[PDB]
């Protein structure tokens, strides 16, 4: 519980320089844990026999000068949306409990293969829908900056783990903002890279043509190094892209005179609270400082973000969860008699409640006689919110604005209305829509709960937005923070 | 509107077990949401394509060739009941 | 008038299956030829069979359709225990091949049923129906098949068992699938509904199921429906719309009372990026199909001068007709290659179970034994007693009826 609050850089370099051993990093992470999460509740199922086991493995490997590997002795948490092979994997659903996976994710494959080590799978919203973590069906993570305030969703855990000091690094995934707003929340780094960057082989699906994995971690260029570590194309996802260049890094440090920065006058709309709304404004003009060239544009179809993506995203969930059913795995209802019985009688009960909301919107959106006003049509307005950054990327390199409409809010204040719920989702989703890549970073804090910056661009250009976030994390960020709490 | 025969029908398709109670509740919420989704009406989507994927990308195909299955103890290990090496469910 | 059209789907015999890549040939070992993808586990996703687009498109072009330049798959969304994923992975708005036809001869005419698509989409897995329960194998499912709708263009039962007959030829001509009822690799579901010359047409529907057979019952469900559809226009029945077949008893049991129309709630697969069929791609596959029965048997009449009778014969499968084709143009002469295939090595073929690629006989040892007979060397008695082996072991005739006692 020592270099818990190290950096994924620092770690990394002494561990190589031998100044501590991959068993005592281990150790202290659990230590971390025992002593940090019974108040913070971010993780779920905990890894660590397994995790002495490795960091045993690493040790021999130190002494033999042969670490190889991104990540080498480095602990790391995933949200338990990302299928790991042998370990628990339950979406936080009642329907997964117990779950034990028989094969491995892609990105848990390339992390191993780094020599990362597994500590635990991360508390989430049941089945990812959500953006508080409260639909936990095991229990409700918390904010570090506030005991009493939600640390986001779905990624909460993925959020509260890095930002409470339990791991460097975590991952987390984005349908609708899900790494992002948490990242917002928690005052931490968070990137949803390019559709088709990360495979999707193993992440448990919400929403097909919107998910993707991404890094959570306290600073820019740690987050940029796990990205690197888990891009990349993958035979068992047809929809990766073939892209080589997986260097996030080499970017990081040089500076942005002449970066040319849209602002568009959207993101600072009505539904945008005041002390975000000045927190964004003062980082744009630290944006300035910098030498960056930040001009207001416009997004018009930014508006319908919301409403395109609940549709959207519902009827895919609509079709991806129906898998479930508790026949080849997950949660088996006993008093079932019936055929239709089982199907609906393990649904029932293994799903929550916002979770069979979305199935019911999106069961009903696709449905006979609404398909074409309801899901096509979003569909079609998905196209028009994508126009809508194409126009603007011709000419600006990059765009910025908040990452949420709020700081965090409490634990119980908004779990009971849906609509309040969705509108934090007001500036994450068009770039899920529009297949983008996003990264978060803390540009402020109100009455102690941090604010996000969010950077969005051009697909495949994580490394132009890892360059802008360092040089503006250089002026502001809460870096000397976490460990204060 | 949403009425209880919609909500039951809706029920029905996504295979959900629906109480006599939970229809009224489900009904206001999928009125006050879809309600809350004619925004999109705004939206000028006249003669616009919809967008199914967003990453223009061509003919990801596989090699025909085939992978030893994983053992039936495999396949079978997360599954709650099970019986001659198949699943066990009832019959409709 | 009866108008008539039939759903077929054929299985491919391609070496994994459709969106993974589990053996397409399985074992007698319930769920023992799956994986993760096969079970519909959470988080995983469908890869593409190359060779199973190839050969889907090969089949459409083989039944002069129109292939695709744009072409993706979509979700065909439905509950039920064989098939995992709870929705068959297909293709709904752009199947791959549209509008072909095929011509068949009915009371000495020359009719053309046209095809309206050929579409890709996995069969489903088995469930044993034994006992209070039901026991799912998963062994089946995500296994290739194409969907062959045929354009109600067919007016008799007498015509729909000349269609699936000219339409099983044509696929196993393309060696995609070995089409065979009997053995599952072909299936049909019929259309039917009566109604008087000169109308809107519309004399509803008889989605009729258990269709197993050519010769079999489909061949006389017609009869049947018809029979009904007709005794029953003298009322205007509630239509009816879907009716099983019972065996034996022989006749469509009106099975369901629709609940109103199924809704799969079609949309395009996301996980599958869309296929862009090419100019060259098409080509390349157009360039595969090989010379088709009705083709082979023109040439063989008028050309070989040889009877209907026996061009008919020769064509009934590819092998056959390429063995035939090889082993005349080896020197033998037609006639009697024509009998010896059509006599010996098919009686050969049948009281052994083999195909005529697994035996020893080649094209040209045949047309050797063929000499030793038109030449005299060798009576049509010691050509019964050396072909036989001549076909299991042999390679040369006139070495047997000399490394064994039958000589000239
Ligand atoms: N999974 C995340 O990307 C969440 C998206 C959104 N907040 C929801 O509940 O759909
Ligand atoms: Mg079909």
């Amino acid at each position: 519980m020592s270099i818990r609050y190290e950096s994924v850089e620092n770690l990394l370099t002494l561990i190589k320089d031998k100044k501590i051993k991959p068993s005592d990093v281990v150790k202290d992470i659990y230590d971390a844990i025992e002593e940090t999460d019974p108040t913070i509740k971010s993780f779920l199922a905990l890894d660590k026999e397994n995790a002495i086991k490795k960091a045993q493995e690493l040790d021999e490997l130190q002494a033999k000068d042969q670490m190889d590997g991104k990540l080498f002795g480095i602990p790391m948490g995933i949200k338990d949306n990302i299928i790991t092979n042998g370990l628990e994997t339950t979406c936080a659903s009642k329907m997964l409990e117990g779950f034990v996976p028989i094969y491995e994710s892609t990105v848990m494959e390339k992390l191993h293969k780094e020599n990362a080590v597994l500590i635990g799978k991360l508390n989430m919203d049941e089945f990812a829908m959500g953006g508080s973590t409260e639909t936990s069906y095991f229990k409700k993570t918390v904010n570090p900056f506030d005991h009493k305030a939600v640390p986001g969703g779905s990624s909460g855990g993925s959020a509260a783990a890095v930002a409470a000091g339990l791991v460097p690094l975590s991952l987390g995934s984005d349908t609708g903002g899900s790494i992002r707003q948490p990242a917002a929340y928690c005052g931490v780094v968070g990137m949803k890279p390019t559709y088709g960057r990360v495979s999707r082989f193993g992440l448990v699906a919400f929403a097909s043509s919107l998910d993707q994995i991404g890094p959570l971690t306290r600073n820019v260029k740690d987050n940029a190094i796990v990205l690197e570590a888990i891009s990349g194309a993958d035979v068992n996802d047809s929809t990766s892209a073939p892209v080589d260049d997986v260097d996030f890094t080499s970017e990081i440090g040089k500076d942005i005179k002449g970066l040319k920065v849209a602002l568009p006058k959207e993101y600072l709309g009505e539904g945008v609270a005041d002390d975000v709304k000045e927190a964004v404004q003062n980082a744009v003009e630290t944006l300035k400082s910098l030498g960056a060239v930040v001009e207001e544009v416009s997004l018009p179809n930014t508006k319908f973000g919301i409403p395109s993506y609940y549709v959207i995203a519902s009827s895919e969930a609509s079709s991806n969860l129906s898998r479930f059913d508790g026949i080849r795995y997950g949660y088996h209802s006993k008093e079932a008699h019936s055929l239709e019985e089982l199907y609906k009688m393990s649904r029932s009960e293994g799903f929550g409640k916002e979770v069979k909301r979305r199935i019911f919107l999106g069961t009903f959106a696709l449905s006979s006689g609404y398909y074409d006003a309801y899901y096509k049509k979003s569909q079609k307005v998905r196209t028009l919110i994508k126009n809508d950054f194409d126009k603007v990327f011709e000419n600006y390199d990059v765009v910025v604005g908040p990452t949420a409409p709020t700081t965090a809010f409490n634990l119980g204040e908004e779990i009971d209305d849906p609509l309040t719920m969705y509108a934090n989702d007001l500036l994450t989703t068009p770039v899920n829509l529009a297949g983008l890549p996003g990264i978060s970073v803390p540009c402020g804090q109100s009455n102690g709960r941090p604010i996000g910056l969010q950077f969005i661009g051009k697909p495949f250009d994580e490394k132009t937005l890892y360059r802008v976030a360092y040089q503006y994390e250089t002026q502001y960020n809460l870096h000397d923070v976490y460990e204060k709490l | 509107k949403v009425t209880r025969e919609e909500v039951e029908h809706i029920a029905n398709l996504a295979r959900l077990q629906i109480s006599p109670e939970e229809t009224e509740e489900m009904a206001n919420t999928l009125e006050s949401i879809l309600d809350f989704a004619k925004q999109n009406d705004s939206a000028d989507t006249e003669g616009v394509e919809p967008t199914y994927h967003v990453l223009d990308l061509q003919n990801v195909l596989r090699e025909d060739k085939a992978i030893k299955g994983i053992p039936q103890e495999l396949a079978l290990k997360n599954a709650k009941e099970t019986e001659d090496g198949q699943f066990k469910v009832p019959t409709i | 008038e009866t108008v008539i059209g039939l759903e077929v789907h054929v299985e491919l015999k391609t070496d994994s299956k459709m969106f993974s890549p589990s053996p397409a040939h399985f074992g007698a070992e319930p769920n023992s030829n799956t994986n993760v993808i096969d079970l519909a586990y959470p988080g995983v996703l469908p890869v593409v069979n190359k060779r199973a687009v190839d050969w889907a498109m090969r089949a459409a072009m083989a039944l002069n359709m129109e292939i695709a330049t744009e072409s993706k798959f979509d979700r065909k969304n439905y509950f039920y225990p064989d098939n995992p994923k709870a929705y068959q992975i297909s293709q709904f708005d752009q199947p791959i091949g549209e509008n072909g036809y095929i011509d068949i001869e009915v009371d000495g005419e020359t009719k053309r049923i046209g095809i309206t698509r050929l579409h890709m989409e996995e069969d489903a897995g088995k469930s044993t129906h034994k006992g209070e329960y039901s026991l799912v194998d998963l062994n089946r499912q995500g296994t290739p098949l194409i969907e062959i709708v045929s354009e109600p263009d067919i007016r008799s039962p007498k015509e729909a068992y000349a269609y699936l007959e000219k339409l099983r030829s044509i696929i196993q001509y393309t060696g995609v699938s070995d089409v065979k009822m009997e053995e599952g690799s072909l299936r049909c579901d019929a259309n039917i509904s009566l109604r008087p010359y000169g109308q809107e047409k519309f004399g509803t529907k008889a989605e009729l199921k258990n269709l197993n057979s050519f010769n079999y019952v489909r061949k006389g469900l017609e009869y049947e429906e018809k029979r009904q559809e007709e005794e029953l226009l003298n009322g205007g029945e509630i239509g009816q719309e879907t009716r099983r077949f019972d065996e034996s008893t022989g006749k469509t049991i009106l099975m369901r009372v629709k609940e109103g129309s199924d809704d799969y709630r079609y949309f395009p697969e996301p996980d599958i990026v869309p296929l862009y069929i090419d100019d060259a791609w098409k080509e390349r596959v157009r360039q595969t199909i090989p010379e088709l029965p009705d083709e082979r048997k023109a040439k063989y009449v008028n050309e070989l001068g040889l009877p209907a009778y026996d061009a008919h014969v020769l064509t009934l499968t590819k092998e056959m007709s390429d063995f035939f084709e090889s082993t005349i143009e080896h020197g033998a002469d037609v006639k009697l290659t024509s009998n010896w295939l059509m006599g010996g090595v098919n009686e050969y073929l049948n009281k052994n179970q083999v195909e005529l690629l697994d035996t020893k006989l080649t094209p040209e040892n045949l047309a050797g034994m063929i000499k030793l007979i038109e030449d005299g060397t060798m009576s049509s008695k010691i050509a019964k007693k050396v072909f036989p082996e001549l076909a299991a072991k042999g390679g040369n005739a006139k070495q047997i009826m000399e490394d064994n006692g039958l000589v000239q």
